[PDB]
């Protein structure tokens, strides 16, 4: 019961403790580059002219 | 007996925390300081979809970014033509207490569910032109909170019984079940690669699940209250979380820790909905103070406020192309926001 | 000299207050309801009465213009009391029955309030044209003036009865819910809902049956009736004030 | 991660006095209302007392009214519970529970079987010896 | 183009007509929420009042009194935690609360449950219809007297029967039965403002007038809410 639940929790925590990890700086850069690459493709970031806007 | 297991769990948690702290080379604020600020962003209500009776608890956009499905507490599932405001469908629900709705990528199916624990799927593409219940799913004890479509044959469902299940349309059976949470699971988002999805529950934690394998990948902590809404950043490599502590956190699948905290001293209301834009620079999060604030995902600044709602906002969604954003609320109105050059 | 200036300035300020009240009650979508619709109808009736009194006193010999001005003045005087009665009846119906039909009841109330005074005024005009049809209709031709006065008195009596009833039910509710605060709330409610226009009408009508001061008081009351209505029923409204504050906050946040 | 670690308890003679403290971390102690719950053996979880964010509002259950004193230290982010003149029916597991949401006076699932914002608890036992 | 637009406009008009038709039906029915612990006899009052008729998680019960539609919802197969799905019932006319007054152990738990509902941010404009069920059991327990209230509620010793009380019956049962009523009234008015009020009623396991009390309370709530809109009360 409780012993089995604790064993399952320990197994889950051990499986979540053996994974490849990348530096947080690289993780932040991966999002910054993606944001700056699609900056001009975002209608919310860059307003779209009403000529081609489907919400006139 | 339990003492040794508890000690081992504490040691594992300490090791995980130490590993996360060691990997903290820097922070997002330092690297984003030398970037151009987003500045003030103006949002204007282009369309106002009215006709719902009770409060709206969920909405979803279609693949074409033109048809959206809205679910309200009066037991009506209305599909709206956002371009012309016309209502293309009005599906009456068997149970009025609905809490979620989903639009299939093909557009031929729509799903909904709530306190009835029933995931009802409707076949929109029918010869007779009348929407009918394709099938019903009954395998979750807790109240259904969220549901998303993988394809025309597979559906991922989040329930309030601390479990997540994946169903199939053909037989209506749970192919796999995800049992790793301790609180009610409120919302889940599917990554663009469709390989894996993330979810958040009422335990101040979020879990990343593998659809095919059926086991949790990583867990995330840091929030001080129950997780209310979760969304996947476009690159599918990160996701954002919102809770009742008036704070939005950003998590990354590789760093395995929080990236940047979006919060303000003035804001004290919890989060109800959250979503990202096409580029991911704009983070839109719901709030209980009757408005939505646009958050910069990098600079952690309030780009704008969507104060065109009377009651608290419960759902908000961004089109696939990012053309427009639709924010539902408890005032039985849907607002479509867009800018102007 | 000064009396005419006071009269015209009071009627101009009343017209401006009623017009701006209509503007607030029609522009804001959050204030769209049957109660607000009847409030707008009452405000429009007051506006029309003020405009009719200006037209009449500007264009005081039996020409069609003076006759139509008198007809409009009588109609717009009757419609004010009839719309007060309509508001009282609507509130009494809301209190005394949960079941309601918003569109049907609103249309019925509007039709009643805009038609029964119209029917009575048309009957009076037909009677005046058939019987005497001499000179302007300013002078009362004996009992023929009772065609319009009697419905107004009946409406005033019915409104007074409804006011007594709602005061009684409010007192019962306050006693049931369980004081200085309760007494103050009841006093404010009855003071707001107390019909003084009706009793003023009866006393002004009976007075001929001190003349200078009575006429001055009647003129001042008629001039400032609209101003008082707009001040106490639109500017002091909690919903209107809340909407104005929300709009001001949104405008400040926008810039 | 939000966690609570109760400290104190043990074997105390009936009619005695003991003091136990609740340690908190991972969240703002002042912003969250904190409650005290009890679980007697063979019985479900029961509420004892709660303390407000600033300590202005303080309440106790009838069974222990006028017997226990609760102290809240925002600077030390720990919750205190002082007990004296105990009774043989007071032996139970004292669980330190936190209200789910901040800036709110309502706490629904504090006395829940599987509540998430609660500690492991400390056993307190009173008996003649 | 023109034909497709006309067809879409016609379909939208039909949908709007259906919504307008179903608006009156939705407004006619009054939504109610039934809450209580396991010891409380919610099922007893559900089955007793079911004679007024016109896995699962939530049950729906429809009964008609005085030609008024009344729909109440009772939560079944759901988890113990309820801080999340309780926000869905913010638009109900009233919340029916069933309390076991003949236990003296779960009474404090019922008091705490009342505190959470009354102090809830979203459940602030909803009146609570209190149903003190099992009053027959409270009466018999008082006379025999093995279990008392002082050991559980020390303030009961200094309690005095209110003058406004109307006993229907030895003084012992009415003093204790009104003492529980006083406890619930003081909790409701401790922090709640005039937005909502608590209506306490005396309920048994064989009474058939429970539907009438719900209709009377719901009518009072509607009347007070109308007065609040008019700012008269
Ligand atoms: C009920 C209601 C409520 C509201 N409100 C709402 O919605 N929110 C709110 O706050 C309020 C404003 C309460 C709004 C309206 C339009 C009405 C109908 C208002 S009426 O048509 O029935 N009518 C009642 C009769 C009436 C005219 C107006 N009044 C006076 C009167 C007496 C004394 C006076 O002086 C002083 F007061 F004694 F000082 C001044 C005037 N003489 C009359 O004959």
């Amino acid at each position: 019961a409780s012993i089995a639940q604790a064993r399952k929790l320990v197994e889950q925590l051990k499986m979540e403790a053996n994974i490849d990890r990348i530096k947080v700086s690289k993780a932040a850069a991966d999002l910054m580059a993606y944001c700056e690459a699609h900056a001009k493709e975002d209608p919310l970031l860059t307003p779209v002219p009403a000529s081609e806007n489907p919400f006139r | 007996e339990l003492d040794q297991l508890r000690q081992e769990a504490e040691q594992l948690k300490n090791q995980i925390r130490d590993a996360r702290k060691a990997c903290a080379d820097a922070t997002l604020s330092q690297i984003t300081n030398n970037i151009d600020p987003v500045g003030r962003i103006q949002m204007r209500t282009r369309r106002t979809l009215r006709g719902h009776l009770a409060k709206i608890y969920a909405m979803h956009w279609g693949t074409d970014s033109r048809l959206l499905v809205s679910a309200s507490q009066d037991g009506k599932l209305i599909i709206w033509d956002s371009y012309t405001t016309n209502k293309v469908h009005a599906i009456p629900l068997r149970s009025s207490w609905v809490m979620t709705c989903a639009y299939a990528p093909s557009g031929n199916y729509v799903a909904c569910g709530g306190l009835d624990n029933i995931c009802s799927i409707y076949n929109l593409k029918t010869r007779e032109g009348n929407v009918r219940v394709s099938r019903e799913l009954a395998g979750h004890t807790g109240y259904l909170s969220c549901c998303r479509f993988l394809d025309d044959n597979q559906i991922v469902t989040s329930s309030g019984d601390t479990t997540c299940a994946l169903w199939d349309i053909e037989t209506g059976q749970q192919t796999t079940t995800f049992t790793g949470h301790t609180g009610d699971v409120m919302s889940l988002s599917l990554a663009p690669d469709t390989r894996l999805f993330v979810s958040g529950a009422c335990d101040a934690s979020a879990k990343l699940w593998d659809v095919r394998e059926g086991m949790c990948r990583q867990t995330f902590t840091g929030h001080e209250s129950d997780i209310n809404a979760i969304c996947f950043f476009p690159n599918g490599n990160a996701f954002a979380t919102g809770s009742d502590d008036a704070t939005c956190r950003l998590f990354d699948l590789r760093a395995d820790q929080e990236l940047m905290t979006y919060s303000h001293d003035n804001i004290i209301c919890g989060i109800t909905s959250v979503s990202f834009s096409k580029s991911g620079r704009l983070l839109l999060a719901g709030y209980d103070d009757f408005n939505c604030n646009v958050w910069d995902a990098l600079k952690a600044d309030r780009a704008g406020v969507l104060a065109g709602h009377d009651n608290r906002v419960s759902c908000l969604g961004v089109t696939d192309d990012g053309m427009a954003v639709a924010t539902g609320s408890w005032d039985s109105f849907l607002k479509i926001w867009n800018g102007s050059s | 000299d000064r009396l005419a200036m006071i009269y015209t300035v009071g009627y101009s300020v009343s017209l401006a207050s009623l017009t701006v009240a209509v503007l607030i009650l029609a522009y804001f979508r959050r204030l769209h309801c049957t109660r607000n619709y009847i409030h707008m109808h009452l405000f429009l009736s007051f506006m029309l009465r003020a405009v009719s009194i200006f037209v009449k006193d500007a264009v005081l010999a039996g020409y069609a213009g003076c006759r139509v001005a008198v007809t409009f003045f009588l109609y717009f005087l009757a419609t004010n009391y009839y719309w007060i009665l309509v508001e009282g009846l609507y509130l009494h119906s809301l209190i005394f029955m949960a079941f309601f039909s918003e569109k049907k009841y609103l249309w019925g109330f509007t039709v009643f309030g805009w038609g029964l005074p119209a029917v009575f005024v048309a009957v009076w005009v037909s009677v005046r044209a058939t019987l005497a049809n001499t000179g302007c209709w300013d002078l009362s031709s004996g009992n023929k003036k009772w065609i319009i006065q009697v419905p107004i008195l009946a409406s005033i009596v019915l409104n007074f009865i409804l006011f007594i009833n709602i005061v009684r039910v409010l007192a019962t509710k306050l006693r049931e819910t369980n004081t200085r605060q309760q007494y103050r709330k009841l006093l404010k409610s009855t003071l707001v809902l107390m019909p003084l226009f009706g009793v003023h009408y009866i006393v002004f009508m009976a007075t001929p049956y001190l003349w200078q001061v009575q006429m001055h008081y009647e003129m001042l009351f008629n001039s400032f009736q609209g101003f008082f209505v707009a001040i106490i029923y639109c500017f002091c409204n909690g919903e209107v004030q809340a909407e104005i504050k929300k709009s001001w906050s949104r405008w400040t946040l926008a810039l | 991660q939000v966690q609570l670690q109760e400290s104190g308890g043990g074997l105390v003679q009936p009619g005695g006095s003991l003091r136990l403290s609740c340690a908190a971390s991972g969240f703002t102690f002042s912003n969250y209302k904190m409650n005290w719950v009890r679980q007697a053996p063979g019985k479900g979880l029961e509420w004892v007392s709660d303390i407000s964010q600033s300590g202005a509002s303080i309440s106790y259950t009838g069974s222990v009214k006028g017997r226990f004193t609760i102290s809240r230290d925002n600077a030390k982010n720990t919750l205190y519970l002082q007990m004296n003149s105990l009774k043989p029916e007071d032996t139970a597991v004292y669980y330190c529970a936190r209200c789910p949401a901040p800036f709110t006076r309502d706490c629904f699932d504090v006395t829940s079987t599987t509540y998430a914002y609660r500690g492991q608890g400390t056993q307190v036992t009173v008996s003649s010896h | 183009l023109s034909a497709e637009d006309k067809a879409a406009v016609e379909r939208s008009k039909m949908i709007e007509k259906q919504l307008q038709k179903d608006k009156q039906v939705y407004r006619a029915t009054h939504r109610l929420l039934l809450l209580g612990a396991d010891n409380s006899g919610k099922s007893t009052i559900v089955k007793q009042m079911r004679i007024y008729h016109v896995t699962s998680g939530i049950f729906e019960t429809k009964f008609q009194v005085d030609k008024v539609n009344f729909h109440m919802f009772d939560v079944g197969a759901q988890r113990d935690e309820r801080r999340k799905w309780i926000q869905c019932f913010n638009d109900v006319t009233a919340i029916i609360f069933v309390v076991d007054s003949s236990d003296y152990n779960r009474l404090q738990e019922a008091l705490n449950d009342f505190k959470s509902i009354w102090n809830n941010r979203w459940l602030r404009t909803i009146s609570v219809i209190l149903f003190l069920n099992k009053q027959d059991l409270l009466a018999e327990k008082v006379l025999a007297g093995k279990s008392k209230i002082e050991d559980y509620f020390p303030e009961f010793a200094r309690y005095t029967t209110p003058e406004d009380a109307t006993p229907e019956e030895d003084p012992r049962v009415t003093r204790a039965k009104y003492f529980i009523r006083d406890e619930f009234l003081r909790i409701s008015t401790a922090s709640g403002d005039g937005r909502h009020y608590c209506y306490p009623h005396f309920t048994c396991s064989v009474d058939t007038e429970n539907a009438r009390r719900i209709f009377n309370d719901c009518r009072d709530i509607i009347q007070r809410m109308h007065l609040r809109q008019y700012e008269l009360l």
